[PDB]
DNA sequence: CTACCGATAAGCAGATCTCTCGATTGCGTAT
RNA sequence: AUCGAGAGA
């Protein structure tokens, strides 16, 4: 996203140490009657579990 | 009107006072305002007992068919039998 | 047991234990019948132990109480707990009245209020 | 209980390992249970002789204040199934009621073990 | 430590607990609360209140036909002596509605407009015994009249303490019930607002009038109007914000957040019930017990391991919880002629007879004998669906008289709440419903190799 | 016989086009059966409801003024009536909103409560109706509140 | 028999003769609730006595 | 969710037997043992693989969000 | 005849391995 | 940061 509070852009950052890909990306637009911009995102990730020596049975 | 230790009026119905509680010859019930004489309330005589469990003593201590009633007790019982061998259920009166 | 017991000896040192026990080592030439004699004659009775049942027949015809007690026949309480008619009179006289005195004359009090 | 447990060890004495199909050191049961590398005699005996006397709190199963300790006996039934003796094993699976004073028994083992599990923590740090 | 606490309902289904207190000197106190408070009361005096009833009918009614029982009467006398004692004035039951307006106006918010009759009245519609509601109170009398026998009865020793964590006792909050009486608390208390923002205008500004559209939307708009808003921060939170609070004893934790780990996790969360909060920060282990009384309602395996043992049961899966009022109207009716003698005009009392009730409301007396009967016969019309007046979920909760054991007596239930299962009637071979009040008291074999003659019924 | 069996073409079946007449399985509705009941009984059955019977049960709380025994003219408030609606939205005519709406866009599913408040005075010299919205009311799903 | 003022309201005189019934004692040493003899274990011959008087005990020394 | 292309023990690809099993089931009145000893799975790793199958990809795809419903 | 020390009924302070997720003050007020 | 639900040994 690009601030116009700071004249610059800024990413955000996948935080989490487990790697994992991009699902699906919902864009959701607030119900009031004005049409605003794009303000909230959703982002699913999916994480293969394959099973490993560890996880339960 | 008088049962055990407690006396209640004969209209009224409420509850009178003691009756060594009042003055001689005359007690007033609340409601009624009536007049009941002393006489006829020789003995107020309430016998008690023990609970008969309030003692914990070692001594205390060493001291297919099915019949059913339906209806009454007049008319007679109905067994509902049931054979396992078929399956066939029926009542007899 | 366990625990509790662990905990009233090293975590609080109670003086007053659940269960306060003496051990009492008996001499050899003492059979088994006199040390249950002895047992019987050092447990303590409560005079509960030897009542029947009592009847209270109150009249107020000045408010009177006729307490009849009823006990055990006394070859039966004083071979439980070697308790005799004389020692019973004196339970009687001495500490039971006292104590229905004590009572009665609280709970008179406790009723003017 | 006392009763009931004697007719248990009977069973169980007579029963094991003389009447067993497959004995030691084949039969890896008793093997693990003789060897103690797991288990002991009395699984071995609940698995292949019965289970025995249920004990809940150290007494025997609750009775409900009609006097049946379960809907299907009878009120005041003196027999021992109605009081939680599980004639029983494991290999051959036990009855519904027996089901239910088991589930009983093993519910009120896991609360225990949850309790004492820490009931015996505070001692520790106090004298240490 | 004895007592008789009864947990009246109203049919909005909102929750009034009543208890009876024993004190040893012979008077019995009833107990109540209205807000976050405890209040007490003398039995007698709400006794009088409730009907225009001299001393000898409460007498009468306490006591029935066993006038040589010195227990009951020396009790007895001292109670109404005692009230008698303490309250000489308040010989008439107007006199007594007014002293209890009295006693109660600030902590109801009555209006000056309300006089003490009225007031008193009101207290009476409110707490003494909801579920008979208004237009009730002989109904109430004689309710009262019974739990007084019964808690006499009981200290006496010859009942044995109902077990409140027992399952024979007990019924389930359904969750949506609690959602209704919450909805009804908001919007009371939003009346309450619109009261009180009134009231600010009159103690500020005397331009007010009452009939004006303008000043009515106009104070509305100064008023807080959420309470959708409210009950999306009690599903989210679980907490109980209440001003008043109801009859339950937790204040948060009542909305869980059902997991989709898997559909087993999914469907088990739909059929878990709670002991409460209050367990498991807790010692006594006698509420974790698995016990013969949740055969067939409560799952003796299904359970969670650690803190929450004991506690988070789970139902059967053939457990039925009822969420109508049956239709009982003409059961009554039915009663009376099989031999039940009308509660008007019988003055019986004790446990020698059978008091037959229906929702927490007595409808007659009948021998132990005849009311065996009359529980066999309801259940033999209630499965064979032919007679009109009896719905097939009447729980016949009768209990027979022994020694010491429960309070003898028929006790008929119906309504909200019931935890139900369905059990095969042995006679004519059809479904039957039985609750955990009747199931201790009747023989269900478990499989039809077992049935004993004369033994089983289902 | 068989013991049991793997129900494999008809459930195969079942996963290809799902039944238009009622869903298999009753027993696993009978199971959330009682949340259903419970929420279906405060909007529904004899009398009105269980809201209904809550808003008759509190009455009305009554102000005076003071103005000039007499303490001059009453101001009686009371609910007699409260309806919830199916959710819906204005996104003009109001549209259907469904749970996968709710889920998607990550916000609750309610729907609108309306209370018809009786602004009588004076003991019903006159009464001034109104109903009025009361914000969100989350309803749950599958009861004759929702869509579904 | 026992008497009292008229004045006197009424008394359940059970529950309180009762309580001086449990209260009152026949035979009792002090601190003592029980003595028992139990079976002889460790082949040596004990008694033991619920409550804990030391200086009552050795009075008894023909017994113990 | 779709049929595994080899079997989990040993390894004998089973995933071009579901449709031809799903056929010799529904045609043929033939029970599932007849099927898979017809189909050529001899031991009961490969047998099961087959016989305990799902399929509930059918369940999946009725959530098409590129379709027009 | 009153001061001082016990002595039981009452009041008051206090602890009883790791890890996820979800939720977060009510009115009032002067422009 | 705090209090509520749950989970692992
Ligand atoms: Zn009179
Ligand atoms: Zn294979």
């Amino acid at each position: 996203y690009f601030d116009d509070t700071l004249n610059k852009t800024k990413i955000k950052t996948y935080h989490s140490s487990e790697p994992a890909y991009i699902e699906e990306v919902n864009l959701i637009g607030d119900e009031s009657n004005k049409f605003q911009e794009l303000q909230t995102v959703s982002i699913k990730y999916r994480i293969r579990r394959t099973p490993q020596i560890g996880d339960k049975f | 009107s008088v049962v055990g230790s407690l006396i209640f009026c004969l209209d009224c119905g409420d509850l009178l006072e003691n009756p060594n509680a009042v003055l001689g010859s005359n007690v007033e019930c609340s409601q009624c305002k009536a007049i009941y004489p002393k006489s006829q309330f020789s003995n107020l005589k309430v016998v008690t007992t023990t609970a008969d469990d309030a003692f914990p003593s070692s001594l205390r201590a060493k001291k297919n068919y099915h019949t059913l009633q339906l209806r009454s007790a007049d008319e007679g019982a109905t067994v509902f039998y049931t054979c396992t061998s078929c399956g066939y259920k029926f009542r007899t009166n | 047991l366990g625990i509790p017991r662990l905990r009233e000896i090293v975590m609080t040192a109670s003086a007053a234990i659940k269960t306060p026990q003496m051990t009492l080592p008996i001499w050899n030439d003492v059979s088994d019948e006199q040390a249950d004699t002895f047992c019987k004659s050092i447990s303590k009775v409560l005079l509960s132990e030897v009542i029947d049942k009592v009847i209270v027949t109150e009249t107020t015809g000045a408010r009177s109480y006729v307490i009849h007690m009823r006990f055990f026949d006394n070859n039966e309480y004083s071979e439980e707990y070697d308790v005799s008619k004389e020692e019973l009179q004196n339970v009687i006289s001495n500490q039971f009245i006292h104590l229905l005195e004590a009572a009665i004359v609280k709970e008179i009090k406790k009723q003017k209020r | 209980s006392s009763k009931v447990n004697a007719i248990t060890s009977q069973v169980v004495s007579k029963c094991v390992p003389d009447g067993t199909m497959k004995k030691f050191p084949c039969n890896s049961m008793q093997a693990m249970a003789l060897s103690g590398a797991k288990g002991s005699n009395v699984n071995v005996s609940q698995i292949m002789c019965l289970l025995g006397q249920q004990a809940l709190e150290g007494r025997r199963v609750p009775v409900m204040v009609s006097g049946k300790t379960l809907p299907s006996f009878k009120p005041y039934e003196t027999d021992a199934m109605a009081g939680g003796y599980v004639k029983g094993r494991f290999y051959s699976g036990i009855k519904p009621q027996e089901y239910y004073f088991h589930c009983m028994a093993g519910r009120e083992g896991l609360i225990d073990t949850a309790v004492k599990t820490s009931r015996s923590g505070y001692l520790q740090r106090c004298l240490t | 430590h004895y007592g008789i606490q009864i947990r009246s309902v109203r049919p909005d289904q909102t929750s009034q607990t009543n208890v009876l207190h024993y004190l040893n000197d012979g008077q019995v106190t009833f107990r109540f609360s209205w807000r976050k408070n405890e209040y007490l009361v003398p039995v007698v005096m709400i006794l009088k209140a409730l009907c225009h009833t001299s001393d000898r009918e409460i007498f009468d009614g306490i006591i029935g036909n066993d006038v040589k029982d010195s227990f009951l009467t020396d009790r007895l006398e001292l109670l109404l002596r005692g009230f008698k004692k303490r309250y000489p004035h308040l010989q008439n039951r107007t006199q007594v509605l007014q002293y209890l307006g009295d006693k109660f106006r600030v902590v109801f918010q009555a209006s000056p407009d309300q006089s003490d009759l009225e007031v008193g009245q009101e207290v009476l519609d409110r707490i003494v015994l909801v579920h008979l509601g208004k237009d009730g109170s002989q109904d109430k009398f004689r309710m009262l009249l019974f739990m007084i026998r019964k808690l006499y009865s009981l200290v006496a020793g010859e009942c044995s303490p109902d077990n409140p964590d027992a399952t024979q006792h007990q019924e389930v909050l359904l969750g949506g019930f609690l959602y209704g009486m919450i909805l009804k608390e908001k919007i009371d208390e939003y009346l309450q607002n619109i009261i009180a923002q009134v009231r600010m205008d009159i103690n500020r500004g005397m331009a007010i009038n009452f009939k004006d559209k303008r000043y009515m939307s106009r104070v509305l708009m100064r008023v807080n109007e959420n309470i959708g808003s409210k009950m999306q921060y009690f599903l989210s939170t679980g907490n109980l914000v209440s001003q008043s609070g109801l009859d339950l004893q937790q204040v948060s934790g009542y909305t869980v957040v059902a997991e989709k780990i898997n559909f087993y996790r999914f469907i088990s969360h739909f059929r878990m019930v709670h002991r409460g909060s209050f367990f498991a920060q807790l010692k006594t282990t006698t509420v974790r017990k698995l016990l013969p009384e949740s055969w067939g309602f409560l799952c003796p395996v299904h359970t969670p391991d650690g803190s929450p043992c004991g506690l988070l049961n789970h139902f059967a899966h053939k457990c039925r919880i009822s969420t109508q009022q049956s239709d009982v109207s003409r059961i009554p009716s039915i009663l009376y002629s099989l031999g039940v003698a009308p509660a008007s005009h019988t003055f019986a009392a004790g446990p020698s007879l059978c008091c037959v009730q229906i929702d927490g409301k007595i409808i007659g007396w009948v021998s132990h004998e005849q009311g065996k009967i009359i529980a066999d016969t309801l259940r033999y019309w209630k499965v064979e669906g032919k007679t009109p007046g009896l719905p097939i979920d009447l729980e016949i909760g009768y209990v027979p008289p022994s020694t010491r054991g429960q309070y003898p007596g028929l006790y008929l239930f119906g309504g909200h709440s019931r935890m139900l299962r369905p059990v095969r009637y042995l006679p004519l071979d059809k479904e039957d419903i039985v609750g955990p009040f009747e199931q201790v008291y009747m023989n269900i074999a478990v499989t039809p190799q077992e049935i004993q003659n004369n033994v089983h019924t289902h | 016989a068989r013991t049991a069996d793997f129900r494999t073409l008809e459930r195969e079946s079942r996963f290809i086009n799902p039944p238009k007449d009622k869903s298999a399985f009753p027993l696993l509705q009978e199971a959330v059966q009682p949340h259903i009941g419970s929420f279906n009984a405060l909007t529904e059955g004899p009398d009105g409801g269980l809201l209904n019977l809550g808003v008759k049960d509190i009455g009305e709380k009554v102000i005076f003024d003071g103005k000039p025994g007499y303490l001059g003219n009453k101001l009686s408030v009371s609910v007699e009536q409260v309806s919830i609606a199916k959710p819906m939205s204005n996104d003009a005519v109001e549209r259907k909103v469904y749970p996968s709406e709710s889920r998607q866009r990550l916000t609750s599913y309610r729907g609108k409560l309306l209370l018809k408040l009786k602004w009588s005075v004076n003991n019903g010299e006159e009464n001034l109706f109104e109903v009025r919205d009361c914000g969100g009311l989350p309803v749950m799903l599958q009861s004759n509140r929702c869509h579904l | 028999k026992l008497e009292l003022a008229a004045d006197t309201e009424k008394l359940l005189m059970v529950n309180i003769v009762e309580e001086i019934c449990r209260k009152s004692i026949i035979r009792q040493i002090p601190h003592i609730d029980r003595c028992v003899h139990p079976e002889p274990e460790n082949g040596k011959r004990v008694l033991v006595t619920e409550g804990v008087n030391f200086q009552a005990m050795w009075d008894q020394e023909a017994f113990i | 969710m779709i049929v595994p292309v080899r079997c989990f023990s040993c390894g004998k690809v089973v995933g071009d037997k579901w449709e031809s099993y799903l056929n010799l089931l529904q045609e043929d009145e033939l029970d599932e043992g007849t099927a898979l000893s017809r189909l050529g799975l001899k031991r009961y790793c490969c047998r099961r693989m087959i016989l305990t199958h799902v399929d509930l990809i059918e369940k999946f795809l009725r959530y098409n969000p590129l379709e027009k419903r």
